[PDB]
């Protein structure tokens, strides 16, 4: 049993017709202190999977090392390591989910919430969640922390059920994700303007975008707001 | 730990260490067991090479395992103490867990199991001991007499002997003991047990020990004079 | 729960209700609180359903290996003691069991109370469970040794009914057993709903209730 | 302080027929007042004509199912591809549950299938392995809403025959699969109205001698 | 001679005699054949009986839905190694949700057998195994020797008189590899291959044992009247 | 591996004897003779030191007679180093008993414990046995004065008079001849020294080649006193009995 | 000396082969499987007339549906029987059912090769394991110290085994009744035994679906012996 | 790996001999001569510094070792075996005595502990006996001065004076003629130097001889003042110069 020290906030994601999108901001908070501004919380595994992590950053860095070692180990005595016997999103997820549940069962958890996003061999979209309790679930949209409360409602307006996935393009899906990240910046006190975004498409592969910023913000209406009720000046 | 396999098979299918343990039993002093109609008698040889002995304190050949069961033996004396201690512990453990004293058959099965375990365990040699276990089951008036040996096999006997010159006394018992009509009284049972030892013992003085076990935990060891009276009567009838 | 058992001339009667509870919610009403360990041994269950079920099923397996090694059916005293020693290892760890080991052996009919606290008691009359206190009134007032099998079965049945009526956590149906030297005999499942009205009319009891 | 348990909601329901059995459960997964998934399967075909659903704390339910599926696999290996009977599975599951008597699987569990006489069977388990064969059983969040309805509409409790006035009961006539599925849908539609953790979807698994069939029905998404 | 008392001793020419003696136990064992195409992989085994009253010792063991083997030599050692494969296949499924690659299964068997050849007290395994399977890279056939050596092959045979079947497969190589989408014809080629190792005795209904795995075919074993079709 | 170099210390011979026990007894037969004699009013322990030197410090020396507790003593025959290992164990056992039951350990119980330890080395462990034979002289309120012996086999027996070490055959015959049941300590002292004087391999029996001890109720009223004789006291008793 | 787990140049384990020689010295045990049941019979072979023969226990119950006969170093069988009984009852605990005869036999045979430098040597005893289950019906197995087990229609182990097996070769057919099998075991035992066969030095037993495993009384066997003598004198 | 030699390497032969102990004693016989003499007011122990090479600095190799402030040791036989025994002897004096009773052990009990260690190497699994005989000189309040010999078997004997190693038989004879119960420490040192000269071939001086005494308390060697009851170590190693001074009056 511990407590989280340096933390990462929401990770958000959704499926679209040809793949998945996942995003997360670049902040490592230390309680109310916005300590570390250059933290990457999206971690690619091969060219077909991206693991997005929230929660304790020291535990994130540990998981990041487990994944790096997983790739190394899969290549051992494996001539098809860059082909048929490459790591799949479903393999990577089940491994993490196994570790998370084992750690909670020893009362010494990895204080994280994880979303594994990727595309399988057969072109199927993979998107599944796992957390410190070993709890797992899948949905067309997934989000951790505050994103679960604010992002999911917005993303579910695009993909409300399974049948809406083929009707959703990459331009529409990215637009929705970017908007959700803006909303979280308005409303989450432990968020940052700077974020990273990753797209895993079955045709165009893995596209990893860094140093993105929340833009097109609305603040001008603030000038007209005066006092808390009766004040006029 | 010392894990060496000492008891192993030989090309002809023999475990020599177990068979050599039987040779240690052959060397040991003679022990005999005879069950009557309402009793069991255990006779034991004492070799008279050792005089100046203190008979008060010297370890007796017949050992009580519980109040209703006794155990005599032939072979290595030091080895017998280990089996007796284990048997005594098990007897109390049985009373403690099952709220009944052990049956004679159960106690025998335990002791025999210990002997067997030492024939296929690493780093240990077999017990150079054969035992005669006798007594009466709780709330039962049927006499019980069992034998064990180093290999671990056990069986029930109407009458049996073990140790040196046991071949001779077994020969005597086979022709003298009648199954249809066993020794009806304690006297007849003790007399037959003393007679059998007199075939082998040498002198009938302090060389013969007798222990009578009767039902309901009634166990007593005869004295030198009491036994000497049997020795006297036997030979006086023989002079004819 | 309500369970009871008592020794008498013609063996031992065993009776129990069938209710299972999770707070105020009645989760089940078809629970068998009497476990058949062997054709001559019964066990009752009270408290932790899971605990009672597991340990008494594990005991039945101990009692069976006993019969194989010894060529002899285990005694009621030995069986009760194996259970007692098993649960004593986990004392203070949270187990909740209130059991009675009923049977017929060499010493005649036997009846032992065993619990997770550590008690192991031989006795002619027992009742354990939340409704035991109500059942004891009927038992103590009508219990003889010279009781007919018919009257003894009724007494155990009527005793559970008394408890099932008053105790909120007791009811459903009554399971009856009679243990003889030729083994135990199941005497049916009796719905308390129907049984109550029947007894009320035939006996005249429960005058305060309208029907 | 770290709490190793959670509540993922959900409700399940098993009904045994004369020559069939059904195991139903909603597809909603939740934490507190949030929805995790509107379609997250909870009832599984475990092999040998057995269906199972364990939930409450999803992570413990997933592990138990995963272990029992594994137990079936090894039962075949060790006993010459013998079919695991429903009564044998039930007893096996008890021992999986009690192995953690001092750190329990926080779940409600129900299995369903056919007994060795071909008749429908439903077994119910508490978190630590107390199990019971029953004709009708609901488990989970809205179990208390559904069970009284099933006592009335499956076992005809408190129902008597008109004219007699309480003297003669309603006779226990068996139910068909079509009649049972109606009770299942009505049970879950009623539970969806009054319980916030129940909704989104309803997945039913029907078990016959022919095998295991699925049916899916939508529920309210509020 | 002086260097065959245990597994921990090289001979002066660099040989390990206890391993070679374990290899000898395989040659005494009954014949078994393995072969594959691009779609399917087949095991064929000649079972052996003690006498006419006895049953015919089973030769084929299932490891997973997509993998299994046939044995030749000490049957208990095959039970130990197959149990290990069952666990490893199972670990891969439970932890990684991944069917174990046949090549990796061979690497694990090699490493398990090797430990028994370098340490004091233990002994080498006295059995040879033919592993077949269908994974993400198609059909596979492996040959396991208790020296530790594992080899991927198109076809092979082990046991007594196995050289006859191995020569046949070496001729038929170009034909049976092309038998795609036709399980019965691939088994026929296997039954015809194992027939080259028979003397005096012939293939009867309770003598023959066949197993197959493929693209849309789980590992299944055929015995009794199920193989009368191929006699 | 290691099997090649294992002597296998705990095995039977074809005749049913324990090789190492028999060879340990052979070792003990070359050790200095130790004699124990039990009388009605006490026990005597006499023992011969092995070929000493004039430069050996005798008054601070101890190779034969050791104290286990206030009531029990032992005479040693064999490897002294092996004996000290066992003696310290016996001292601890005696104290454990006293702590547990608040009574002095009965003699036989102490003897049985040591003999069981010896037995263990003959049946398991693969180690050589202790090359030691003890004569236990002790007193308790059950059996009174007691003499026991134990040997590497772990077998023990009770005696009225007994010898261990060298020339036991000759020594036992001499003891069997002159011993009587109504004998007293002063007479037993004389018998022990006379027996050593006749069985010794040395030219003459002197004070510097002996260790001597008595266990007497010759302590003021109902109690027991152990007396380990000093060099000068051994010299005096040799003159008194008429040996020097 | 040499390792306990050593292979011979022929590819056999020395110790396993030597234990088989010990089994050849053991008393005879015979098993015959029919569609009406499986019969088990043994030679008691008392070493002396004073030995109470009814204490010789070479036929043993494992469960209600499984019996067992032994031959060789019989003391070694006790821990095997103990394991078998535990395995049978443990499976009933975990699965609420009877255990398959083959599965029970496999569990016993798993102990066999657990020896090295675990126990110090192989078992010096062979077992005939007979039983019934719902899947494969009446079955007879021969469990060796090699870890191998064969199923048999009929089998003889012990000193008179090869002579008895040849006799079982000719006599066994798939339509044998239980009564016919009983007489057949008695016939072959009488043939290979040194001493004259009677109810005191030989013992019969059977396993049926209805009544389960039963050891025959000496009075019951005596009648079957008398019935055998008369039918042999009939031609 | 694992130490698989769990069995005894020293065993009784048919004649009753413990071979490895006898062979260990033979190694002691080949070793350089060392001796010890007990006086009324002290004890002396001495040996030859047999230098393996003239390039080797023989001052760095100490054959005579301090075990406690009042107990010293010297050996004959295998040097490395002695060095480890000294390390163990020093430690056991603390662990099995000083940390319990708050004072250093008396000579006889420290000897008893060293003996035990050597006995165990004679019975325990997978080890050979120590190939050394020790001479341990010491003083304690209640026993006074004392000198003990310890053999490979673990047996120990107290001596008025003795010698071990190469020329022990001749040296013990020499000591028997010269020893009496009225010797002062200086007389014992003189006799020690005379006895040791007979067994030495080459150079005989302070640089080739190692000699130490157990005598009076040395407050100058204590290293601190302020506690009256602490009066300093009785063990003292004689310097090269101090030996040479006594070789002129030889
Ligand atoms: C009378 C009826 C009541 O006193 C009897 O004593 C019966 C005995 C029969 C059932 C053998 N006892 C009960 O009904 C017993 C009461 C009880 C409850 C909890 C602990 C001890 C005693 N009830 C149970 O055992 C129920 C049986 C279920 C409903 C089938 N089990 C539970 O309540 C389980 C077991 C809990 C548990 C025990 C030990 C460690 C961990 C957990 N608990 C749950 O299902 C969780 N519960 C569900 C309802 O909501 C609250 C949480
Ligand atoms: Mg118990």
């Amino acid at each position: 049993t511990q407590q989280p020290i340096v933390t990462g906030t929401s990770v958000i994601s959704m499926k679209y017709d040809n793949g998945v999108i996942i995003a997360a901001d670049n902040l490592g908070s230390y309680g109310s202190l916005l300590r570390f501004n250059g933290v990457e919380r999206l971690i690619p595994v091969g060219d077909n999977t991206v693991v997005g992590i929230s929660g304790d950053i020291s535990d994130m860095q540990h998981i990041e090392r487990l994944l790096k070692d997983l790739v190394t180990e899969n290549a051992y005595d494996n001539p098809l390591a860059d082909a048929e016997e490459a790591l799949e999103p479903s393999y990577i997820f089940e491994y993490l989910a196994t570790v998370m549940y084992q750690r909670r069962s020893k009362m010494n958890p990895l204080w994280n919430a994880i979303i594994v996003a990727g595309v399988q061999s057969n072109g199927d979209q993979f998107l599944r969640y796992v957390n410190l309790l070993g709890v797992t679930y899948s949905s067309p949209t997934l989000a951790t922390g505050f994103g679960a409360h604010m992002a999911n409602p917005l993303l579910r307006k695009v993909v409300d059920r399974e049948s809406d996935i083929p009707k959703t393009t990459v331009q529409v899906a990215e637009e929705a994700i970017v908007n959700a990240m803006r909303v979280l910046y308005y409303r989450d006190a432990r968020s940052s303007r700077n974020f990273s975004l990753a797209i895993i498409d079955k045709n165009t592969g893995l596209t990893f975008k860094k140093n993105l910023q929340v833009e097109n913000m609305k603040w001008d209406f603030a000038k007209d707001i005066k006092g808390y009720g009766t004040q006029k000046i | 730990g010392y894990d060496r396999a000492l008891s192993i098979f030989s090309p002809d299918g023999h475990i020599f260490q177990v068979e050599y343990a039987l040779e240690a039993v052959k060397r040991g002093t003679c022990a005999v067991g005879v069950k009557g109609k309402n009793c069991v008698v255990l006779g034991c040889e004492r070799r008279s090479t050792l005089k100046l002995q203190d008979t008060r304190i010297t370890p007796s050949k017949v050992s009580k395992i519980d109040s209703h069961v006794v155990l005599s033996f032939s072979g290595l004396n030091a080895d017998s103490r280990i089996l007796i201690e284990k048997a005594r512990v098990e007897a109390q453990s049985h009373r403690l867990t099952l709220e009944d004293p052990v049956t004679v058959e159960y106690l025998t099965r335990y002791v025999a199991g210990v002997q067997q375990r030492y024939t296929q365990s690493g780093g240990v040699r077999p017990f150079g001991v054969s035992t005669l276990i006798a007594g009466f089951d709780p709330r039962d008036d049927e006499p019980k007499l069992y034998q064990t040996e180093p290999s671990g096999i056990y069986s029930s006997w109407s009458a049996q002997t073990i140790g040196r010159n046991s071949k001779t006394v077994r020969e005597f018992l086979e022709k003298n003991y009648d199954r249809k009509e066993p020794p009806a009284t304690v006297e007849e049972c003790v007399k037959l047990t003393v007679r059998s030892l007199l075939e082998v013992v040498q002198t009938g003085a302090k060389n013969i020990e007798i222990t009578v076990v009767k039902p309901d935990s009634d166990i007593v060891a005869l004295s030198s004079e009491e036994i000497n009276q049997y020795v006297t009567q036997i030979e006086q009838e023989k002079q004819e | 729960t309500t369970t009871l058992a008592f020794k008498f001339r013609h063996g031992v009667i065993v009776a129990a209700d069938s209710r299972a509870t999770a707070g105020a919610y009645i989760a089940s009403q078809t629970v068998k609180k009497v476990i058949e360990i062997n054709p001559y041994l019964l066990g009752t269950m009270a408290g932790g359903a899971a605990d009672c079920s597991f340990w008494e099923r594990l005991l039945a397996r101990q009692c069976r290996i006993y019969e194989l090694r010894n060529k002899e059916r285990i005694s009621v005293a030995a069986a009760s003691k194996l259970l007692a020693n098993m649960v004593y290892q986990y004392k203070g760890m949270g187990l909740s069991m209130g059991t009675m080991i009923c049977g017929w052996d060499k010493r005649g009919p036997g009846l032992y109370y065993v619990d997770s606290e550590g008690n192991r008691i031989s006795g002619a009359t027992f009742s354990v469970g939340s409704g035991s206190v109500y059942a004891y009134g009927v038992l103590d007032s009508n219990y003889k040794w010279d009781l007919s099998v018919e009257d003894a079965l009724y007494l155990g049945k009527r005793s559970i009914l008394a408890a099932a009526h008053r105790d909120a956590y007791s009811g459903g149906s009554v399971n009856l057993y009679h243990v003889t030297e030729d083994g135990w005999i199941y005497h049916g499942n009796h719905d308390v709903g129907e049984l109550f009205w029947k007894v009320k009319e035939e006996e005249g009891s429960f005058n305060n209730v309208i029907g | 302080q770290f709490n190793p348990y959670g509540d993922n909601g959900g409700t399940i329901l098993g009904i045994a027929g004369e020559d069939f059995a059904v195991l139903a459960g909603d597809t909603r997964n939740i934490t507190d007042y949030s929805i995790n998934s509107r379609y997250e399967p909870k009832v599984f075909d475990c092999g040998d004509n057995i269906v199972m659903s364990a939930n409450g704390f999803a992570a413990d339910g997933d592990a138990l199912v995963k272990r029992f599926k594994n137990s079936v696999k090894w039962y075949h290996f060790d006993h010459n591809d013998k079919k695991l009977s429903i009564n044998s599975a039930a007893r096996n599951i008890q021992h999986l549950l009690y192995s953690r008597r001092f750190f329990p699987y926080y779940v409600y569990n129900i299995i369903a299938g056919l007994d060795e006489d071909g008749k429908g069977a439903v077994y119910s388990f508490d978190p630590v392995g107390s199990y019971q064969r029953e004709q009708c059983r609901a488990g989970g969040a809205a179990a208390s809403l559904i069970m009284p309805f099933l006592d009335n509409q499956v076992n005809f409790k408190n129902q008597y025959e008109p004219g007699t006035n309480g003297k003669v009961k309603k006779p226990l006539k068996y139910l068909s699969v079509e009649e049972v599925i109606k009770l299942v849908r009505d049970s879950f539609t009623s539970a969806t109205e009054r319980h916030i953790q129940v909704g989104d979807g309803l997945e039913i698994l029907i078990v016959t001698k022919d095998g295991v069939r699925k049916e899916f029905y939508e529920l309210k998404r509020d | 001679n002086n260097y065959d008392g245990d597994t921990v001793t090289f001979s002066p020419t660099g040989r390990l005699f206890q391993v070679e003696y374990a290899l000898e136990a395989i040659k005494q064992g009954s014949v078994t054949v393995g072969l594959r195409s691009n779609t399917h992989a087949v095991l064929v085994a000649l079972k052996r009986n003690a006498d006419e009253l006895s049953s015919y010792q089973k030769k084929i063991i299932k490891c997973d839905e997509h993998m299994g083997l046939s044995l030749a030599g000490l049957a208990p050692d095959a039970r130990v190694l197959s149990n290990y494969l069952r666990q490893q296949c199972n670990y891969s499924s439970l932890v990684f949700n991944r069917k174990l690659a046949v090549e990796r299964a061979g690497h694990l068997l090699c490493d398990k057998a090797q430990k028994n050849t370098q340490s004091y007290g233990g002994r080498p395994y006295g059995v040879g195994l033919l592993i077949i399977g269908y994974d993400k890279s198609g059909a596979h056939l492996l040959e396991f020797q208790p020296s530790g050596n594992v080899t991927e092959l198109y076809g092979t045979a082990i046991g007594a008189r196995s050289q006859g079947a191995k020569t046949y497969l070496e001729r038929t190589l170009d034909t049976f590899i092309k038998i795609d989408g036709n399980p019965d014809e691939l088994i026929k080629a296997g039954v015809e291959a194992i027939s080259q190792s028979l003397r005096d005795e012939s293939l009867t209904v309770d003598n023959l044992s066949i197993a197959i795995v493929g693209k849309d075919t789980p590992f299944t074993i055929y015995d009794g009247e199920a193989v009368a079709k191929y006699i | 591996g290691s099997r090649r170099y294992d002597s296998r210390t705990t095995i039977f011979s074809p005749e049913g004897r324990l090789y190492q026990v028999e060879y340990a007894l052979e070792s003990i037969s070359h050790a200095g003779t130790a004699i124990g004699i039990m009388a009605s009013d006490g026990i005597v322990l006499a023992a011969e030191r092995k070929v000493t030197s004039t430069l050996l410090e005798q008054d601070t020396s101890t190779e034969k007679l050791y104290k286990l507790n206030d009531k029990i003593a032992v005479a040693v025959a064999g490897l002294t180093a092996d004996a000290e290992i066992l003696i310290n164990t016996a001292r601890i056992h005696a104290q454990n008993y006293l702590k547990t039951y608040n009574e002095d350990i009965p003699v036989e119980i102490l003897v049985r414990r040591l003999s069981d330890i010896k037995q263990g080395y003959t049946q398991h462990g693969g180690l050589r046995p202790f090359g030691v034979s003890f004569i236990y002289a002790g007193y308790d309120d059950r059996y009174g004065y007691q003499l026991y012996t134990s040997n590497p086999s772990g077998n023990y027996t009770g005696w009225k008079a007994i010898s261990v070490g060298a020339n036991t055959s000759a020594a036992q015959t001499l003891l069997q001849m002159d011993y009587k049941d109504d004998m007293k300590v002063d007479d037993a002292i004389e018998l022990a020294l006379k027996t050593l004087s006749k069985t010794t391999d040395s030219s003459a029996l002197t004070y510097d080649r002996l260790e001597f001890a008595t266990i007497r109720k010759g302590a003021n009223d109902g109690e027991v006193y152990q007396k380990i004789f000093k060099p000068q006291e051994i010299k005096d008793i040799l003159v008194k009995t008429g040996i020097t | 000396d040499r390792g306990v787990s050593t292979f011979s140049p022929e590819g056999r384990l020395f110790q396993v082969e030597y234990s088989l020689e010990a089994i050849k010295l053991g008393s005879t045990a015979i098993g015959i499987a029919t569609k009406e049941g499986v019969v088990l019979g043994v030679e008691k072979r008392a070493t002396s007339p004073l030995l109470e023969s009814d204490s010789i226990e070479k036929i043993v119950e494992i469960d209600r549906h499984i019996g067992c006969a032994m031959s060789g170093l019989t003391a070694d069988a006790r821990s095997m029987i103990e394991h078998a009984r535990t395995a049978a009852v443990t499976h009933n605990l975990y699965y609420d059912e009877d255990i398959n005869v083959e599965s029970l036999t496999q569990s016993v045979c798993d102990l066999a090769l657990r020896f090295g430098e675990l126990m110090s040597r192989p078992f010096g005893v062979a077992l005939l394991i007979a039983g019934h289950d719902a899947d494969d019906g009446y079955q007879l197995f021969h469990a060796e110290p090699s870890g191998t087990f064969y199923r048999y229609n009929a089998k003889a182990i012990g000193s008179g085994s090869e002579g008895a097996q040849a006799e079982l070769l000719n006599e066994w057919h798939s339509s044998l009744t239980l009564k016919e099998a009983e007489l057949l075991v008695l016939k072959i035992l009488k043939q290979v035994m040194e001493e004259k066969l009677d109810e005191n030095n030989a013992q019969l037993s059977c396993i049926t679906k209805q009544d389960g495993f039963k050891i025959y009384d000496n009075e019951k066997t005596a009648e079957l012996i008398k019935e055998l003598k008369e039918k042999e004198a009939a031609e | 790996m694992t130490d698989r030699y769990s069995f005894s390497l020293t065993t009784f032969s048919p004649s009753g001999k413990l071979g490895q102990i006898d062979y260990a004693l033979t190694a002691v016989k080949q070793g350089v001569t060392s001796l010890g003499i007990k006086a009324t007011n002290g004890v002396v122990i001495a040996t030859e510094k047999k230098s393996s090479s003239p390039l080797a600095m023989s001052e760095t190799l100490s054959k005579v070792s301090l075990l406690t402030p009042d107990i010293g040791a010297v050996y004959s036989g295998m040097g490395p075996d002695y060095r480890v025994l000294v390390d163990k002897s020093r430690k056991v004096a603390h662990t099995s005595y000083k940390r319990i009773y708050g004072e250093y052990p008396p000579t006889k009990l420290l000897v008893s502990e060293v003996a035990k260690i050597m006995q165990e190497a004679t019975q325990s699994g997978g080890v050979r006996p120590f190939g050394v005989s020790l001479l341990i000189a010491g003083h304690d309040e209640f026993n006074g001065f004392s000198l003990y010999q310890v053999d490979p078997s673990g047996s120990y004997f107290p001596w008025k004076a003795t010698a071990i190693g190469k020329g022990s038989v001749a040296a013990k004879t020499f000591l028997e003629k010269r020893w009496n119960d009225e010797l002062e420490l200086e007389d014992a040192i003189h006799i020690a130097l005379l006895t040791l000269k007979e067994s030495v071939e080459g150079e005989f001086n302070g640089d080739t001889i190692e000699l130490a005494i157990i005598g009076d308390e040395n407050p100058d060697l204590l290293g601190y003042t302020g506690i009256p009851t602490d009066k300093g170590p009785r063990f003292r190693k004689l310097t090269s110069q101090e030996i040479n001074d006594r070789l002129e009056a030889l």
